[PDB]
RNA sequence: UGGUGGCGAUAGCGAAGAGGUCACACCCGUUCCCAUACCGAACACGGAAGUUAAGCUCUUCAGCGCCGAUGGUAGUCGGGGGUUUCCCCCUGUGAGAGUAGGACGCCGCCAA
RNA sequence: CUGGGGCGGUCGCCUCCUAAAAGGUAACGGAGGCGCCCAAAGGUUCCCUCAGAAUGGUUGGAAAUCAUUCGCAGAGUGUAA
RNA sequence: CUGGGCUACACACGUGCUACAAUGGACAGAACAAAGGGCAGCGAAACCGCGAGGUUAAGCCAAUCCCACAAAUCUGUUCUCAGUUCGGAUCGCAGUCUGCAACUCGACUGCGUGAAGCUGGAAUCGCUAGUAAUCGCGGAUCAGCAUGCCGCGGUGAAUACGU
């Protein structure tokens, strides 16, 4: 489930439904979305049986959930092995994109 | 087997948004089926699907 | 991979518990059956002699079924062999259930057997 | 018969032609296949072992056996009795429709599913496989219970070596990782 | 050649070949008779497509386990002596281990 | 009862060792336990065999479970030899 | 003179911002200001780019022209009580502008991601009407760099029994 992503909605809004997946969101929900053309539209769980196969063409010519946490693995885990200057905050425990380090700290410190 | 404990397995007719069709048997009378082994990826050869693994790595980044 | 006890093999484990309860003869030799795949044997034996006082089996070419080796018309060989050893007279025997259960068609051999005449 | 026509038309004297045997029969084949909660209800307290009855029973119509404590536990709970897991150790035929739901319709319900277990077999021909998820088999249903086990499943072959048994998975074309 | 027995693993583990028409086998199915903490793996049932692969038989090995001495010693009955927590002779017994060696079986009954 | 007595400790029952190859065989000698428990942990029919180890796996962990070999017993046999 | 640091970071505070939401959230249309700056400058319109902005270029040494469109507010669709179609960090890829150069260390935009928060303890604060509170705008620094600072207007409250 669903027949368009891996969990995807049920009986909920068609542009939050598209903004379920790692990956598909609210505005290229809209877009691609926008493209199939629902709107919400049904608003729960009906759209096709050859709609919603609609969203898995449109729906299914983008990405990605293994490729976002893939490219993200490249990133953190390629800047993580390929030195860094991103990798040092990037698992180091500090402020990596920008911040006072005794600021709030609630992205890794905290309190 | 006993009785009344296994549920009934009428001849199962399993399909996909592919349009991909399987005979088994099943309790149910008919099963649809939203991902079959004709229509996965990595069943179907080596299909470009989404990746183009390594595209670009690990550098190719020149502008002029 | 899986290896597994023959039918013959774990069968003579089971056996030997029915021979530690009885004594083989009191004028009254033991009778055990033999039942394989094709076709099902019975003989007529006692300690302390060893001696297999008389038998006959389903292969027998005298008194054929001719169905051999199924349901007890196979167990006619229960029912002759019971006549076999009633002209011995001998006796109201003792049985072995070999190692399998007395159940039937190894039952019916011994069914046939009491209604050709012996007590047991 | 899907799977039970496969291999009892071509693959049997697939390996045959591979490497040799005498006596074409001595080919290694799908035993058997233990499926397995392992639960216990984490450790004991839930209570519901009986839980794992519905969630077990759709995979395959197979009345489960729930496997019971062996052994008292000093660290966990607890003593002999109170059962640990359910168990379906099916066989036959049923065997041969379990796998036709396997590899082409719940294996890929295995979310990141490319291929699998390179090392996971025991040494001598046995194949071990551990299940995580439970939205994975195809009628369990998503309006019940909603909650998260994981599994074993135990396919056992008939060969002396994994050697043969691997190549026999292959030619049954088990996806693995390579 | 199969079935059932009797004899201390000298009968056995292990390695290696060879046999299947008949017999014992696997094997095939589960409507029946009946079974599974479930299930025709087993147990039960009826059938004959495939097989030496496994069982089982025969044949070679002494790697292991076993049997097993003779001689000689420890110990020791019975005397006798002492330097007496022990030791010495004499008479008769005699170990254990090791070893020379044997052996990976005989003897039946019934059935073809 | 006693290595004078007192104080301490023990008084009866089962097992072992001391016990000298039958069986007993002592001391304030060396060890354990016993004043119960099981409506089945009894009787019978019929099945089946352990512990540990390795190999791989689900949160799985040095170990609960699950599969394949090992495994004459290193397991259990209510409670202790 | 180059590079770095003043921006670090187990932790406690100080002052503010944005939230926890239906008197709300997203959109569509309409309406209302005041104030200041602008020649080493403001930049109109036109086209391009979702976008931030780019291109050229009329005009303005400025009660004329530009910054400029105000926003809260009013009229319809819709979300419906939930960590969510709320909120927004973190962080990734992708662009713009500024600069000798945006990795330590400028901001803005795109797609994605969606922490924690469901009105906050003892205690503590400011507030007498165009005030509190709240919604936006301009400017000094200044190439870039405001949630601060200084001014500007918009919606428009309650209570003061008494010492």
């Amino acid at each position: 489930a669903r027949i368009a992503g891996v969990d995807i909605p049920r009986d909920k809004r068609v542009v939050i439904s598209l903004t379920y997946i790692f990956g598909i969101g609210r505005t290229t929900a809209q877009q691609v979305l926008k493209e199939a053309g629902v709107s919400e539209d049904t608003r729960v769980r009906d759209l096709t049986e050859e709609e919603l196969g609609k969203i898995r063409d449109i729906i299914d010519k983008l990405k990605v959930e293994g490729d976002l946490r893939r490219e993200v693995s490249l990133n953190i885990k390629r800047l993580i092995e390929i030195g860094s200057y991103r990798g040092i905050r990037h698992r180091r425990g500090l402020p990596v994109r920008g911040q006072n380090s005794k600021n709030n700290a609630r992205t890794r410190k905290g309190p | 087997m006993k009785a009344g404990i296994h549920p009934n397995f009428k001849k199962a007719t399993v399909k996909c948004a592919c349009g991909n069709e399987f005979e088994t048997g099943s309790v149910k009378e008919e099963v649809r089926v939203e991902i079959c082994s004709e229509c996965h990826p990595f069943y179907t050869g080596r299909q470009k699907f989404a990746s183009a693994d390594g595209r670009v790595d690990r550098f190719n980044k020149k502008y002029g | 991979m899986i290896t597994k006890t023959s039918k013959n093999a774990a069968r003579l484990k089971r056996h030997a518990r029915v021979r530690a309860k009885l004594s083989g003869t009191a004028e009254r030799p033991r009778l055990n059956v033999f039942r394989s795949n094709k076709h099902i044997y019975a003989q007529i034996i006692d300690d302390v002699n060893g001696v297999t006082l008389a038998s006959a089996s389903t292969l027998d070419k005298d008194l054929n079924v001719e169905s051999t080796g199924d349901t007890s018309a196979a167990t006619k060989v229960g029912e002759l062999v019971a006549k076999r050893a009633a002209e011995k007279g001998i006796s109201d025997v003792v049985f072995d259930r070999g190692g399998y259960l007395y159940h039937g068609r190894v039952k019916a051999l011994a069914d046939a057997a009491r209604e050709a005449g012996l007590k047991f | 018969n899907r799977l039970k026509e496969k291999y009892n038309k071509e693959i049997a004297p697939a390996l045959m032609t591979k490497f040799n045997y005498d006596s074409v029969m001595q080919v290694p084949k799908i035993e058997k296949i233990v499926i397995n909660m392992g639960v216990g209800d984490a450790v004991q307290n839930a209570k519901a072992i009986d839980s794992a009855v519905e969630e077990l029973t759709f995979i395959a119509g197979q009345k489960p056996v729930v496997t019971r404590a062996k052994k008292s536990i000093a660290g966990f709970r607890l003593r002999e009795g109170m059962p640990i897991g359910a168990k379906v150790t099916l066989r036959g035929e049923r065997m041969y429709d379990f796998l036709d739901k396997l590899i082409s319709v719940s294996l890929p319900r295995v979310r990141d599913f490319r291929g699998v277990s390179k090392k996971s077999f025991d040494g001598r021909g046995n194949y071990t496989l551990g299940i995580k998820e439970q939205l994975i088999f195809p009628e369990i249903d998503y309006d019940k219970v909603t909650k998260v086990r994981g599994m074993d499943i135990v396919i056992v072959t008939t060969a002396n070596t994994d050697e043969e048994a691997r190549e026999l998975l292959t030619q049954v074309g088990m996806p693995f990782q390579k």
